[PDB]
Order: C-alpha cells, then sequence, then structure tokens
RNA sequence: ACAACUGCGAAAGCAUUCGCCAAGGAUGUUUUCAUUAAUCAGGAACGUAAACUAUUAGGGAUCGGACGGCGUUUAUUUUUGACCCGUUCGGCACCUUACGAUA
C-alpha cells in the first residue's frame, strides 16, 4: 500500500482474484479426457459442461451438467489437458 | 398548545426513574433504594422537574450539574455512561426490542 | 373486593410441568440470570431447570407445592424469559395482582415504512411517550419487534390495549396520553363518579 | 517488585501455545439448575460407573 | 342477595340429578390402563333413550393417564363412544391432538419449521388426516446462528414426509396406526430418512383427524376390548 | 377419585367456573362470577372468583367426585388471550376447599389468522 | 427549601428561623432564607462574640 | 402520597426543636 | 407462531400445500451477430393520510451460484445433502473512514 509493483502481482494473490479481474484476464476451466473402462475410446471433456456428454456409441454418460463443474460419473479416469 | 401535558412527558424519565411506577422493575427497585425512601425525596425530585422546567424555557446551563471535575472522573464517567448505553443498544439489536432513535 | 390474599399453607396428582424453548443470544443471559429465577421459584415451590444443549426452560410442581396457580405463574415467568422481557420484571410477575399480555400489532398496519414510522411513533422521541403511558397506566410496556409485551393489573393492561390498537391506526399516542391524563383528572374527584365523560376528551 | 505475575504467565503460554471427585462435582451441579452439556457427559461417566 | 329478573320468569327448580346415571369407561385395546373415568348422563326411558346420547358422545383425555407414563403429558387423544354395556362405555379411537403449551413450546427463532398434511385411508376405509410437524436441526460444532433450509429443501422435505407417512399407513389398519403411533414410530422414520436431505430437530405428527367410519362392526370394536 | 372436568372461563368482565364430565357433554354445575356480586363493576373480580369457586366446590363435593382436571380459557378470537383474575382466585379457591387438581391446561382459542 | 412552597409549616418555620437569627444579630435582615443560604456563617457568629461587638461599640479600640 | 409530607413535616418539627434549644442555649437564654 | 439489521419484484407490493402456465435474476460454459449502446423533449404500461426526523477500505455478519477439503453426521459403503473452512463472482443493509464535499 502507497508503492506496490503493480506489473508483477504475487501469483497466490493473482490466483484468488476473481477471473475478470487479474492483470489480463483469463479462463480458469480446463479440459479433461475421459475413458470408461471397457471401452479404449478417449473422448475429451470440457470441465464445466452443460451437455450430459456420451462416449463415441453404448448410451452411457461421461457427465452431469450442475451449475458450475460438469460431474463426471462413476468409475472414470482423466489426465487433464 | 397545552402545557401539563408537555411537562408530563418530559419529566416521566425522572418520576419513573424515582417511585411512580410499582410494576416497572426500575421503579420497584427505586422505591426501596434509599435515596428515595429518605425523608425529603419528594422535594429532591421537585428540585430536578424545576430545573428542567426552566431549562424547558430557555436556560443553556443547568443548576444540577457538576462544572468542574480532574479530567480522569469525568473521562471515565462519559466513557462508562457511552459503554452503558452501547451495550444496551447492542442487546437491543439481539432480542429484537426496538428503542428510541437519538444520535 | 378486589384484594388477594397470600396462599397461607398435596393439592397436585398428577406432575404438572411445562417448557418453553429460547435461542443462544439469550442462553448467554439466562444463564447468567437464572438463580434468582430458581431462588424465587423455589421460595414458591416449584423446581425450575433450564438447558443450554437444547435450549430449554423447564418448571415442574414439585411434591411440596401447596399454591395451584403458582404453576401458572411460572408458565407465565418462562414464558417472557423465553420472550427476552428482563429477569426482575419476569420475576415481578409472580406476584399476585400481576399479569402479562402480548400484543400481535404486525397484522394490523399493510404496509412497511408506515408500520416502522407508527412503531416508532408509539416508541416515542427518547423513550418518553412510552414511559408516560407505562406512569399513566402503571404497566411495563416492551415494544418487542413486531409484539407488544405488556405486564401489570389487568386495568393497565386494557388501557394499554386500546392504546396500542389506537396507536397502530394512527390515532396519535401523545392524543391518547392527553386522554388517559384527563380520565386520571376526572377519577380523583368521586364528585364525577358516574357520568358520561366524552363530552370532555 | 519485578517477579512473576504466574497466572498471567500461564495465560500468555496458553495463548500462544494454541471416582471420587466426579460425584460431588454432581452433587454441586445439581443445584443450579443449568443442564450445561459437560454435565451430561458426566451424567454418562457415572452410569458407566 | 336481591334478585334482578322481570315478572314471572323463576319456574320452580327441579332436581337434575335424579334423573342421571353414572356410566365407567374402558379404553380401546392398545392404551395399557382401560379404567379411564367415568361419565354422567341422563336416565334411559322412552321418549329419547339415553343410549343415542352415549352413542353421539365423545371424550377428550391424555395419553399420561392412559400408558401410565408421563412421558405422554402431551398428545391428548379424543374417544367416540358407540356401544354401550351394562354399566359400561365401549369407546374407539377419534383423534390425536397436542396441547397448544407443547405446540408453543416447540417453536423457536432462527430455525424451520416444516409442516405437512396428508388425508389417508387405511384398510378398514377409515379416512383420516394426519398433521405432520418437523423441527430443523441445529448441528453441534456450529457457529452460524440460522439454520435455515432452503426452500427447494424444504419442498423435498414435505415430499419426503409425505411418502413416508403414506408408505407407512396405507397397509395396516388402524389398531395398528395407533400402537405406531404412540411409540411414535412414524416421526422416527421421517427422522432417519430425511437427514440425507436436511437433518430435522424434531418431526412429530401433530394431528390425527378420522373423518369418515363407514361400519359399526362389534366384531372388531368388541375384539379390541 | 372421579375426575370431572372445569371449564374456567376468566375474561375481564366476568369468570365462568363451570364443572363437566369427562365428556364435555353434560353440565355437573356451574356459577357465573357476575351471580355473587351485587356490582356489575366488581363482577369480574378475585372476591367474585372465590365465591363462585366455594360454592362449585360445595355442589361436587355433595355430589362426590373431589377431583378436577381444570381447563383455563379467555376470549380468543380478537381477545385478550390472557385469563383474568378470576382463573388465579378460583384454581386457588378450589383447591383450598378440598378437590385434588388433576391436569391443568390453558385451551383458549388461538386463530391461525383472524383479520 | 425542599418543602412545597404554599406549604403551613414551611411559612411557619421560615418566619421562625428568620427572626430567632436576626434577633440573634447573625443576619442583618428577616425577609430571604437566601440569608441563611449563604450569609449564616462562623463568621457571623465570631463577629457576634463579645470583643468584636464591644470594638464596635467603641468600648475598645 | 401524603405520608410522605406528613413524615417531613415532622422531621421538620424534630430538627426546629433541636436546633432552637441550641440557639437559645447559645444566645444564653436572652430570646 | 416460523418471520429476520433477510428473500423476490422496476414500483405499489408479495407469506397454507400441491399441480399447470409462461417470465425473471445470478453463476458456470470448451456459446454465438460485433456496435448493436448511454441519456431523456413528445408519448405509452402498471397505482383516509401526515405528525419528532474512479475509489473510499476494510472488517464482521448475510444470502444466491461456482470451485476446492483436515474432518464429524447421512453411510450397511459410493453418491449426495447438513456443519466447519478457504477462493471467487453478484446483491439487499451496518459501522468506521471521508477520498471529499457542500445549501
Ligand atoms: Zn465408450
Amino acid at each position: 500500500v502507497l508503492a506496490v509493483d503493480l506489473l508483477n502481482p504475487s501469483p497466490a494473490s493473482e490466483a484468488r482474484k476473481h477471473k475478470l479481474k487479474t492483470l489480463v484476464p483469463a479462463p480458469r476451466s480446463f479440459f479433461m479426457d475421459v475413458k470408461c473402462p471397457g471401452c479404449f475410446t478417449i473422448t475429451t471433456v470440457f470441465s464445466h459442461a452443460q451437455t450430459v456428454v456420451i462416449c463415441q456409441g453404448c448410451t452411457n454418460v461421461l457427465c452431469q451438467p450442475t451449475g458450475g463443474k460438469a460431474r463426471l460419473t462413476e468409475g472414470c479416469s482423466f489426465r487433464r489437458k | 398548545n397545552d402545557l401539563a401535558l408537555q411537562r408530563l412527558i418530559a419529566e416521566s424519565h425522572i418520576l419513573s426513574e424515582a417511585g411512580a411506577n410499582p410494576s416497572h422493575w426500575q421503579s420497584s427497585h427505586a422505591a426501596t433504594t434509599g435515596t428515595n425512601t429518605r425523608a425529603f425525596a419528594t422535594g429532591r425530585i421537585a428540585k430536578k422537574t424545576t430545573d428542567m422546567r426552566i431549562q424547558a424555557l430557555g436556560a443553556k446551563e443547568s443548576i444540577l450539574t457538576q462544572q468542574k471535575m480532574p479530567m480522569n472522573m469525568r473521562k471515565g464517567i462519559v466513557k462508562h455512561q457511552e459503554e452503558k448505553e452501547k451495550k444496551r443498544r447492542q442487546e437491543a439489536r439481539e432480542n429484537g426490542i426496538v428503542l428510541e432513535r437519538e444520535v | 373486593k378486589w384484594k388477594i390474599e397470600p396462599f397461607l399453607p398435596g393439592p397436585f396428582l398428577e406432575e404438572s410441568s411445562f417448557m418453553t424453548l429460547f435461542p443462544k443470544y439469550r442462553e448467554r443471559y439466562l444463564k447468567d440470570c437464572w438463580p434468582l429465577v430458581t431462588k424465587a421459584l423455589e421460595k414458591h415451590g416449584i423446581a425450575a431447570t433450564l438447558d443450554i444443549v437444547e435450549g430449554s426452560m423447564t418448571v415442574k410442581t414439585t411434591r411440596k407445592t401447596y399454591d395451584p396457580a403458582a404453576i401458572l405463574k411460572a408458565r407465565d415467568l418462562i414464558k417472557l424469559l423465553a420472550r427476552s422481557v428482563p429477569a426482575p420484571q419476569a420475576l415481578k410477575i409472580l406476584e399476585d395482582g400481576m399479569a402479562c399480555d402480548i400484543i400481535k400489532i404486525r397484522s394490523m398496519v399493510r404496509n412497511k415504512e408506515r408500520f416502522v414510522k407508527r412503531r416508532q411513533r408509539l416508541l416515542g422521541q427518547n423513550g418518553t411517550t412510552l414511559k408516560a403511558l407505562e406512569l399513566l397506566t402503571q404497566t411495563y410496556i416492551l415494544v418487542h419487534g413486531n409484539t407488544v409485551s405488556v405486564m401489570g393489573g389487568y386495568k393497565g393492561l386494557k388501557e394499554v390495549r386500546r392504546v396500542v390498537e389506537d396507536t397502530m391506526n394512527n390515532i396519535h399516542p401523545i392524543y391518547l396520553i392527553k386522554e388517559l391524563m384527563i380520565k386520571r383528572e376526572l377519577a380523583k374527584d368521586p364528585a364525577l363518579a358516574h357520568e358520561d365523560w366524552s363530552r370532555y376528551l | 517488585i519485578g517477579n512473576l505475575d504466574l497466572r498471567s504467565e500461564k495465560q500468555r503460554q496458553a495463548e500462544r501455545d494454541l471416582n471420587t471427585a466426579l460425584k460431588k462435582y454432581l452433587r454441586k451441579q445439581r443445584k443450579k439448575n443449568i443442564i450445561d452439556e459437560k454435565r451430561l457427559k458426566a451424567e454418562e461417566l457415572y452410569r458407566q460407573m | 342477595r336481591l334478585s334482578k329478573g322481570k315478572k314471572g320468569l323463576k319456574k320452580k327448580v327441579q332436581d337434575p340429578f335424579t334423573r342421571k346415571d353414572w356410566y365407567n369407561i374402558k379404553a380401546p385395546a392398545p392404551f395399557a390402563v382401560r379404567d379411564v373415568g367415568k361419565t354422567l348422563v341422563n336416565r334411559t326411558t322412552g321418549l329419547k333413550n339415553a343410549n343415542d346420547a352415549l352413542k353421539g358422545r365423545i371424550f377428550e383425555v391424555c395419553l399420561a393417564d392412559l400408558q401410565k407414563d408421563e412421558d405422554h403429558a402431551f398428545r391428548k387423544i379424543k374417544l367416540r363412544v358407540d356401544e354401550v354395556q351394562g354399566k359400561n362405555c365401549l369407546t374407539n379411537f377419534h383423534g390425536l391432538d397436542f396441547t397448544t403449551d407443547k405446540l408453543r413450546s416447540l417453536v423457536r427463532k432462527w430455525q424451520t419449521l416444516i409442516e405437512a398434511n396428508v388425508t389417508v385411508t387405511t384398510t378398514d376405509h377409515y379416512l383420516l388426516r394426519l398433521f405432520a410437524i418437523a423441527f430443523t436441526k441445529r448441528r453441534p460444532n456450529q457457529i452460524k446462528k440460522t439454520t435455515y433450509a432452503q426452500s427447494s429443501q424444504i419442498r423435498a422435505i414435505r415430499r419426503k414426509m409425505v411418502e413416508i407417512i403414506q408408505r407407512e399407513a396405507a397397509s395396516c389398519t388402524l389398531h395398528q396406526l395407533v400402537s405406531k403411533l404412540i411409540p411414535e414410530v412414524i416421526g422416527r422414520e421421517i427422522e432417519k430418512a430425511t437427514q440425507g436431505i436436511y437433518p430435522l430437530q424434531n418431526v412429530h405428527i401433530r394431528k390425527v383427524k378420522l373423518l369418515k367410519q363407514p361400519k359399526f362392526d362389534l366384531g372388531a370394536l368388541m375384539a379390541l376390548h | 377419585l372421579v375426575f370431572g372436568v372445569a371449564r374456567i372461563f376468566a375474561s375481564f368482565n366476568d369468570t365462568f367456573v363451570h364443572v363437566t364430565d369427562l365428556s364435555g357433554r353434560e353440565t355437573i354445575c356451574r356459577v357465573t362470577g357476575g351471580m355473587k356480586v351485587k356490582a356489575d363493576r366488581d363482577e369480574s373480580s378475585p372476591y367474585a372468583a372465590m365465591l363462585a369457586a366455594q360454592d362449585v366446590a360445595a355442589r361436587c363435593k355433595e355430589l362426590g367426585i373431589t377431583a378436577l382436571h381444570i381447563k383455563i380459557r379467555a376470549t380468543g378470537g380478537n381477545g385478550t388471550k390472557t385469563p383474568g383474575p378470576g382463573a388465579q382466585s378460583a384454581l386457588r379457591a378450589l383447591a383450598r376447599s378440598g378437590m385434588k387438581i388433576g391436569r391443568i391446561e390453558d385451551v383458549t382459542p388461538t386463530p391461525s389468522d383472524s383479520t | 427549601s425542599l418543602l412545597p412552597p404554599d406549604n403551613e409549616v414551611r411559612r411557619k418555620h421560615e418566619t421562625l428561623l428568620l427572626d430567632k437569627l436576626y434577633d440573634m444579630g447573625i443576619l442583618s435582615t428577616k425577609a430571604k432564607l437566601s440569608a441563611v443560604e449563604h450569609n449564616v456563617t462562623v463568621s457571623a457568629f465570631a463577629r457576634r462574640r463579645l470583643p468584636v461587638v464591644m470594638t464596635r461599640l467603641r468600648m475598645a479600640e | 402520597a401524603d405520608e410522605k409530607l406528613r413524615r417531613d413535616e415532622e422531621e421538620i418539627k424534630r430538627m426546629w426543636k433541636e436546633i432552637s434549644a441550641k440557639l437559645d442555649a447559645l444566645s444564653s437564654w436572652h430570646y
């Protein structure tokens, strides 16, 4: 307070700032890869999906939508990129 | 327009803190307190009400207040009175009791 | 014809008991004002317990209680202690000639800002109209949120009932206090003991 | 003049680092009559004893 | 001392207790005690036999003197009477009511009560209404003063409440329903099954009202007694 | 011990000491407050309630019930929901002259929404 | 003073007290109770003593 | 009440008896 | 009664349950046309009373999302919810300070 480096905020204070209020704004959502153990299929799901994402066939599920992050279903794997 | 109505409303604090309401707990305590069971309590209440009447007639300063104190007594007295009124305001904000608004 | 004698001297077969429930901000004050309450209720013969875990005041008639109206006195006492009347006044209901009353005034004004204005009008400038009503009616009035809790003799209960309804119905309490002062002045002399006093108000 | 206030030192260190008596306990706390959940735990302990 | 009346109004007083006889009252089956009191009814003769009035009356009696347990100082029950014997008065269930002292003794501020009403019919074709009340549980080791359930959560609680009372009162007869109402099995199961939605401090059934009884059968009415 | 149910309607204008059987249908004996006091001003008074309770307890001990369950009420629709002096004074006199009291309940008509 | 102002015993004892003090020479007037407020004084008694009153009467110097 | 006024008047009568005795004895019975 | 230093609606206002009908707010998104916008002349829809009076700089509460989790209770164990905590948007209101003002 009184003087601070405004071009170099700390990553920890930057990380607790709201989305639109970081120095250059940017998202905080991510993409996941999801397989369901009987299938060798790799569907890529967005973290905050509004669609009941289905794998390439097999009338299953992969996630359900919410007010925030998509709740991935049951036993499923996820790497995140 | 009316006089004795205006006198009954202003002096109600002094009367109800002196002795005049035996169903109120503060007045039922001050009816046996000792400074009202003494010999000339009614005359002393009369002096207080006459001082308030001349104040309502236009006097800026009082006769009953003490004017010189050693600055630690007056700071302790004013701080204790303000803390008492603040604690009553907080314990009336909780319990939902509404109180008289005054700055 | 109106005075009531204290009870001189087992009148209870089924061991009666009453309960009331209070919140936490009252739990603190009740926890450090309770020994006065159980002292006076032991002088009346009724066991009074307090439960900070559930938040409940209980009274129950013991073996050696002899006054049978004491259980009604104690039930009203724990009702007022739950409804945050201060403790010496709640214990002042245990005298013979006192009674409490709760006046629901939220139903009387449709608006909200008009209700807030009329409630503060009932309370008055610096509480002066409220303590003037307490003096003229010999009552204890507590403007309690949406309700008004009054205590005192039954005559004063009736007059503060009339004054609270007329204050909510936009008649001013200063007008009602002037009315009560005129009634007190007329009832002072019994030369005018039975006339229709409407020619003076 | 200058010795320790032992109660105040114990309270300072506390705010820095942060079958024969349990019957007369109930004898002293049945008289209040505040119920006071530590007494509920003491009643369960007395029932187990 | 001085009278007040008009001209020729005081009739000659007749004794009304020559024409009155007492009748002991027995409670139905699932209550612990049977002799519950005594009723002074008029003397039977032609032109309104007194057994019609004895078929008409109902009683209101607490559960403490029935179960001999002062745990139930509240929950006053109501007993119709439809049968008569020699110096006897056989009764049946009609309704179950709280006391308004407990209804004031349950309501606290900064917590939600949820009320639910059902019109359920037992297997003996008695229609009855069950009014359940349920106060919200203040969780220990909490700091926030208000334990408010959301409105959608209240609607889910009321839905589970009416589902439980329908599924556990539609299958039994009236005698088993009273035998389940007495130790409050219904409120216990509502407390057990609603705690995944919002925990409830106490669930009671505050009223039972029998609306219509289409049968007069002395077989089951005496199988009670 | 034959329990009779005593309805005590304690208003501000008159008190009603009323004794019924357990049913509620058959009135055993009632004495109002104003029939014991010459003054309509003092009709609702502790003396009136004491006289009424003494007469009611005398009649019901001549009939031999000697035990009451007491239900106290007041004017409750748009009224006061509090009993007058008649309730306290009548219960005091009633149990002071015999009459082992059983269960006490204040059954006032409380409206869910009146006006 | 603390008695009410229209009281008979207040008026009678005011006249008695003022007449007694003026007869003893402490007060110089008998028509004000503020004389007994702030004019009755141990110096007034001590100047009603004998050597001061004969100093005033010039019996001595 | 009025008993407060009567008690105050009797207190002033008692005070004046004591004070008149003291003042007459201090003026040495010339009064 | 619950019933609030709360919630919703632009305002007056709105409190029993359940069903239907559209609408609205905020949040989240891995959503699109890219100035569409701001303000109000004219105009248009909704409608007995009064009476004492670019930030402030955060903190404590509060509710509506969304995310995270040492854990207690659901839970016969996963959901999920309740409680506690932290981050983040959004909003009714409190106090302190004015950043000042000014009629
Ligand atoms: Zn697949």
